[PDB]
């Protein structure tokens, strides 16, 4: 259990269509809070959760201008791989970064991220102990001997250790009636008929925070895992998350069947059946 | 390179009750390169004042986004998304389910 900062990168050049797409995101944990969009007429790091909305004036222009920065150098970084490649001038390409801090309870840096993709593969990694370099190829190999010469690893281990956290627990405190507030999910069992001797039981795990989850079915204490289907948790659209998992059983057999659903928001694991 | 076909969730904001107002959501993940159409279809036609969300992406790089429209059911209506990506030969259309 650790909080995080953490953003996100995607750049995707737009041969012969002008300049790329730069689309960067940034979290505190599973919730979003600022966004940059290139293809807008002067785009601007712009809020995307009510607790930040207060930050002064010098912060947007502040994260404005280092995005902008980062555009730039995106850019640049497309360029240099499309060479490394030997790719053609013609056919758009995709580099996505992300980067971050969790925090210990201890107060300090538990773990720090600077991981890169190139049209969808790893690339190059920050490795765990934030002074080397995880290469995939090499290319990656190129930018590492590089990132090694300009001892980058220490500069933005610096960024990590300091400021990262900083701002992480400035976010934590202004959002804390959110951001610290575990949400349960509310959870039901729906009864679907398949046949005259089978039926659908499904088990809804709604409205949770954060998205972490764990949600099983048990025939007499035993896990299920053939008839089943569960599928990936999914945002509800208001910050909050939604799973279900259903199993196909025979009609009159449906109370041996129990949901188990754990999550940060339930003191104790909870057991679910079907209540007709 | 890698190239990944989107995933596709329609499903509401809350429990769907005719006559209560809700959101219409459509979730695709899973798929690489960013570029993708998203249509919510009401009755086979596309919605306007569709939203969606800023595109992020999972921990093997691969893209999602949620696209959102206010929506009250009611016992007459159907709804799908429909979804058009490179990796897909024509749109991949799914039905809403109130059961899913
Ligand atoms: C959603 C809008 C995004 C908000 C604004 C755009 C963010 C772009 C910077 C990348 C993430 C943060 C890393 C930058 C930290 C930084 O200053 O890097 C020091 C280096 O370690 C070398 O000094
Ligand atoms: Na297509």
């Amino acid at each position: 259990g650790s909080h995080s900062l953490r953003y996100f990168g995607t750049a995707v050049s737009r041969p012969g269509r002008g300049e790329p797409r730069f689309i960067y995101v940034g979290y505190v944990d599973d919730t979003q809070f600022v966004r940059f969009d290139s293809d807008a007429a002067s785009p601007r790091t712009e809020p995307r959760a009510p607790w930040v909305e207060q930050e002064g004036p010098e912060y947007w222009e502040e994260e404005t201008r280092r995005a902008k920065a980062r555009a730039q150098t995106d850019r640049a970084d497309l360029r240099t791989l499309r060479g490394y490649y030997n790719q053609s001038e013609a056919g758009s390409h995709t580099l996505q970064w992300m980067a971050g801090c969790d925090l210990g309870p201890n107060g300090r840096l538990l773990r720090g991220y600077h991981q890169s993709a190139y049209d969808g593969k790893d690339y190059i990694a920050l490795n765990e102990d934030l002074r080397s370099w995880i290469a995939a190829d090499m290319a990656a190999q190129n930018t590492q001997r590089k990132w090694e010469a300009t001892r980058y690893a220490e500069r933005f281990r610096a960024y990590l250790e300091g400021p990262c956290l900083e701002w992480l627990r400035r976010y934590l405190e202004n959002g804390k009636e959110t951001l610290q507030h575990a949400d349960p999910p509310k959870t039901h069992v729906t009864h679907h008929p398949v046949s005259d001797h089978e039926a659908t039981l499904r088990c809804w795990a709604l409205g949770f925070y954060p998205a972490e989850i764990t949600l099983t079915w048990q025939r007499d204490g035993e896990d299920q895992t053939q008839d089943i289907e569960f599928v990936e948790t999914r945002p509800a659209g208001d910050g909050t998350f939604q799973k279900w998992g259903a199993v196909v059983v025979p009609s009159g057999e449906e109370q041996r069947y129990t949901c188990h659903v754990q999550h940060k928001g339930l003191p104790e694991p909870l057991t679910l059946r079907w209540e007709p | 390179a890698i190239q990944r076909t989107p995933k596709i969730q329609v499903y509401s904001r809350h429990p769907p009750e005719n006559g209560k107002p809700n959101f219409l959501n459509c979730y695709v993940s899973g798929f690489h390169p960013s570029d993708i159409e998203v249509d919510l279809l009401k009755n086979g036609e596309k919605m306007g004042k569709v939203e969606h969300s800023d595109l992020s992406f999972s921990k093997d790089w691969s893209f999602y986004l949620l696209y959102y429209t206010e929506f009250t059911p009611n016992e007459k209506d159907e709804y799908a998304c429909r979804v058009n990506h490179v990796t897909l030969s024509g749109p991949r259309t799914v039905k809403w389910d109130r059961d899913m």
